């Protein structure tokens, strides 16, 4: 009984849904249990590696808060009195022993206070980055769709052997719809592994997709991503934050 | 796509292959080296190199240009001047054609904002929307539109196409609420009563020729006939139209929304409308 | 590894303890209660009656309206006398 | 002589520890979660620069405004002096005017 | 003091939408505003110009330095070079010489020197995109 | 038990057209069977899964969408692939007597 998935969201009349093999983790050789149609505007978009770079750098930096601070000549202890008179000493003119020139003095232009590098790319840009990441994985044959993440056993050895047999990458990012419903078998299998990382659908991000060689998705996660990312296309300009009630937005 | 095929042929995209789009990242210029060192582009002595040149607008001691010009009330009271966003009939027709504004229901500021036909900023002294004669010649939609200001030609076009136009005042608070009702409903305050126009605007909204919401309804037919005669079209008897009730629906002068009355509380969480029953509260909210 | 549980908004209304000195004052007034009612609905646990003004508040609002917002008849009379004086 | 005569101890970096492996997760919490949480709410750090950025003067002003009352005496004196100096520098000194 | 009721229809009416509605079907085109739906089936050309989320042709005027006037056809899919050839052929008789253009293949955009937004929009409507 | 890792090498069978047309008859028959459109997901899956199980070589997801016709499937299954290491390729590329290649990996 093939697991055949069709695209629920409307597809552009000039584009045909891309296709992928729906697999299953229940067995080593279960490499083809169905056929899934993925939306072309999500899984066959332009390969904009520039946007990939933009989103990856945003993810790396916007959370960054450097805690490096140096004491300026005003904050270094002491250094109030003039070391010696202006004239007659035959020495260089100075006004305090804590100026940037002196040993143990202040830092003229150093890191000042905890600095934030926070900046937000447009949500459309970030959604497009997610789409481009998915398209890159699919085009480079690193995307593997699954019917479900249910494993026959919780042994990490089984998962590693399955990945090696299927010729997956050294690192696999497995994705499930929601955190709560993630199968206990896969939870146990991935809790002990380091290069196999299990995340909910809401946790998908460009940086992790790039860090992990292969991306494993389930059919409900595929539908979730399609809906969420396609909404950004054809959404209005916001009247107010989308957290607030809207006529048709969940 | 050929790009996707090239991806298939190329190595894996990872965090070690990313490059910014050329031209997006300008090189940073810092004062080290022969070309950018030494005086570091600051000049030679004077105030410029010392970083102590006089403030902007200073002219070396000569009476500055921006001070030797006499003061004139160009911007006197700018923060108190009322502003009305223009809504051309071209824009209205575009919205109606694209379905962003539904002409089968009474069109008002809330519906325009929801359709994104106009962006109101009550904090920036915007007092509403003014109809504009632009696009009048090619305007064909029949609609019941309520605005704040309206031009004679815009009114003529709306009425010629069988529609109805009324000018309704909105004080800043009611304007903010009507433009963004959902945030107000989340504030949890009871719906306030729309305030009357300021004395200066009272004669405008009490005039039939402007289709004021506070004008005598008995004077509307004469004004409509005058516009029809002036602009050379036959006044359509909307009372015989199938949408006559919708065209006639006009909210009460003290009412912000169509159905909701002042004083009600909209509990959106459980889809309810709490209506006060205290006699004093009812009297105040009906005042 | 497995990702930590996704962050979620604290479900239901949040009622800070008034006794605590560090609780901001804006979280203790009636406006906060009204906002909680509007957002979380009947689960807020706040009596809906408090939403409308208390009788003293109603008296103050009515007095303020009488003071600053004149009635339509008064506005029209003022306009009429102004026009007569100007003419 | 400012150069060490021995190779520094080898530095081993675990590229697949928990932090690196799960870095970036929930950065799309907003767009992928009905916008219930803004990604800026994932920033853990000083209260006065959570989801906010500015130059040194702006950062100092925000710090004094938000946590100034809770700062130590000498730290607050230093912050006031830094704000004063930065005001003078940014509003009275520079190449462009 | 309190009295709850269910008249939430007037609140649902005020609730704004988040998704751009599909344009209503009109008996006659072009609409009084001039809008015309994309032709179905799509034109059989090497390239495709996807409409904007507003259902408008993605041709935009642009200006830089206060004197460089340009027109950008943005949402192009397919043979952007075929689109460049077609635009050059269409515009050369009007302008008097072959127009100067930049083909940003990565972004799938075509930037032409000079303001030709209206002519290009009409031409794309004729082509059916 | 994990089956032994499969070799990615795949030499197209000589009876490729006969095998493919037999599978086409099994799944879907008409003249010009090479032009049978694979637009139905059920039939596409049946044919491709049968071909993969038989030949040991499967269509990658990247090429799955472009395999629109039986002709495209035939093209994909008649283009060969090899998995020998670069060392093996260089050493078997007829190295001249004065060129010695060694791997310390
Ligand atoms: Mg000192
Ligand atoms: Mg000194
Ligand atoms: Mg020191
Ligand atoms: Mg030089
Ligand atoms: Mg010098
Ligand atoms: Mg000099
Ligand atoms: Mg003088
Ligand atoms: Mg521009």
């Amino acid at each position: 009984e093939p697991v055949l998935r069709k695209v629920e969201l409307p597809v552009p009349t000039h584009r045909r849904p891309v296709q992928a093999w729906v697999e299953s983790l229940r067995g080593f050789e279960q490499e083809r249990v169905g056929l899934a149609d993925l939306h072309p505007d999500v899984f066959a978009t332009a390969p904009r590696l520039d946007i990939l770079h933009q989103v990856a750098m945003w993810q790396k930096n916007f959370k960054r808060i450097s805690y490096a601070k140096t004491k300026t000549r005003a904050e270094v202890r002491g250094g109030g009195r003039k070391p010696w008179p202006q004239k007659g000493t035959g020495r260089a003119r100075h006004g305090s022993i804590r100026s940037p020139l002196w040993r143990g003095g202040g830092v003229a232009h150093g890191p000042r206070g905890p600095t934030s590098y926070y900046y937000m790319l447009p949500m459309k840009v970030r959604a497009l980055g997610l789409k481009v990441a998915l398209t890159v994985k699919l085009a480079q044959d690193d995307l593997h769709i699954m019917d479900s993440l249910e494993l026959p056993t919780g042994d990490p050895q089984y998962l590693t052997e399955l990945a090696h047999y299927r010729r997956w990458g050294d690192s696999v990012l497995l994705v499930d719809l929601t955190h709560e419903e993630m199968p206990q078998s896969i939870v146990e299998a991935t809790s002990r592994l380091k290069t196999f990382n299990l995340i909910p659908a809401v946790g998908l991000n460009v940086h992790s997709m790039l860090k992990h060689q292969t991306l494993v998705l389930t059919l409900p996660t595929v539908a979730f991503l399609e809906d969420k990312l396609l909404w950004q296309d054809s959404r209005y300009r916001p009247l107010y934050p989308f957290s607030l009630p809207y006529s048709d937005f969940p | 796509a050929r790009a996707l095929d090239l991806l298939r042929g190329l190595p894996r995209v990872s965090l070690a292959n990313l490059k910014p789009n050329p031209g997006s990242k300008k090189p940073e210029r810092r004062p080290r080296g022969r070309r950018r060192g030494r005086k570091c582009g600051r000049g030679h002595k004077g105030e410029r190199q010392r970083g102590t040149r006089p403030r902007l607008g200073f002219e070396g001691g000569q009476t500055p240009f921006y001070i030797r010009i006499p003061k004139y009330g160009f911007n006197e009271g700018h923060s108190f001047r009322r502003q009305y966003k223009p809504l051309s009939l071209n824009r209205l027709q575009y919205l109606i054609d694209l379905g962003r504004v539904d002409p089968s229901q009474p069109i008002d500021l809330t519906q325009l904002v929801n359709g994104r036909g106009v962006t109101i900023q009550p904090l920036k002294r915007d007092y509403g929307v003014q109809l504009v004669e632009e696009g009048a010649d090619t305007f064909t939609a029949k609609v019941n539109i309520e605005v704040q200001l309206a031009s004679e030609l815009a009114i003529a076009a709306i009425e010629k196409n069988g529609g109805v136009v009324t000018t309704a005042f909105y004080d800043p608070r009611s304007l903010d609420i009507v433009c963004k009702p959902v945030p107000f409903f989340l504030r949890g305050q009871p719906i306030p009563k729309r305030m009357l126009p300021p004395e200066e605007l009272v004669p405008y909204y009490t005039d039939a020729k402007n289709r004021g919401y506070l004008a005598d309804p008995a004077k509307f037919p004469e004004a409509r006939l005058e516009l029809a005669r002036k602009y050379g079209y036959i006044l359509p008897d909307i009372t015989k139209d199938e949408l006559f009730k919708m065209l006639c629906t006009r909210k009460d002068p003290r009412q912000i929304f169509f159905g909701l009355a002042p004083g009600w509380v909209v509990n959106m969480a459980d889809k309810k409308i709490l209506k006060p029953t205290d006699e004093n509260l009812l009297k105040y909210y009906t005042s | 590894y497995r990702a930590r549980p996704p962050p979620r908004r604290r479900p239901g209304p949040r009622w800070p303890d008034p006794e605590d000195l560090l609780t901001p004052r804006w979280q203790l007034g009636p406006r906060y209660a009204a906002k909680q009612f509007a957002r979380y609905g009947a689960a807020s646990g706040v009596v809906p009656g408090s939403l409308w003004p208390s009788p003293e508040q109603l008296r103050e609002l009515e007095a303020e309206e009488r003071e600053w917002y004149p009635s339509l008849a008064t506005m029209q009379e003022s306009l009429r006398v102004k026009q007569l004086a100007e003419e | 002589i400012g150069i060490r005569l021995t190779l520094p101890p080898p530095k081993v970096v675990d590229r697949w520890n928990e932090k690196r492996a799960m870095f970036g997760v929930y950065d799309n919490i907003g767009i992928l979660g009905n916008f219930e949480k803004h990604p800026k709410e994932l920033i853990r750090g000083p209260i006065w620069l959570r989801g906010w950025k500015g130059n040194e003067l702006q950062r100092c002003i925000r710090k004094r405004k938000m946590v100034g009352s809770r700062m130590f005496a000498d730290d607050l004196h230093n912050l006031n002096k830094r704000i004063r100096y930065l005001y003078k520098h940014f509003n009275r000194h520079g190449k462009f005017r | 003091f309190v009295e709850s009721v269910d008249e939430y229809q007037f609140v649902e009416r005020l609730l704004p939408a988040t998704r751009i509605p599909d344009p209503p079907k009109h008996e006659h085109y072009p609409t009084p505003s001039g809008w015309q739906p994309p032709r179905d089936p799509p034109p059989n050309l090497p390239y495709f110009v996807r409409r904007s989320r507003m259902h408008n042709i993605p041709v935009y005027k642009d200006i830089t330095h206060g004197n460089r006037q340009m027109t950008v056809i943005r949402k192009v899919e397919g043979d952007i070079w075929a689109l460049q050839k077609d635009v050059e052929d269409f515009l050369s008789p009007l302008l008097g010489k072959t127009p100067v253009t930049q083909v940003n293949e990565v972004t799938g955009t075509l930037r032409i020197k000079g303001y030709f937004d209206q002519e290009l929009k009409a031409w794309l409507l004729e082509k059916g995109f | 038990v994990c089956p032994p890792l499969r070799s990615r090498a795949y030499t197209p069978p000589e009876d490729l057209q006969s095998r493919l047309e037999s599978y086409v008859k099994e799944v879907f028959l008409p003249s010009n069977w090479q032009d049978i459109s694979l637009e139905d997901s059920r039939l596409k899956f049946n044919l491709l899964a049968h071909l993969a199980d038989d030949l040991g070589h499967v269509v990658p997801n990247s090429r799955l969408h472009q395999m629109c016709r039986v002709r495209d499937v035939l093209d994909f299954y008649n283009v060969p692939i090899q998995d020998r290491s670069k060392f093996d390729e260089l050493s078997a590329s007829n190295l001249p007597p004065n060129l010695k290649i060694t791997w310390s990996y």
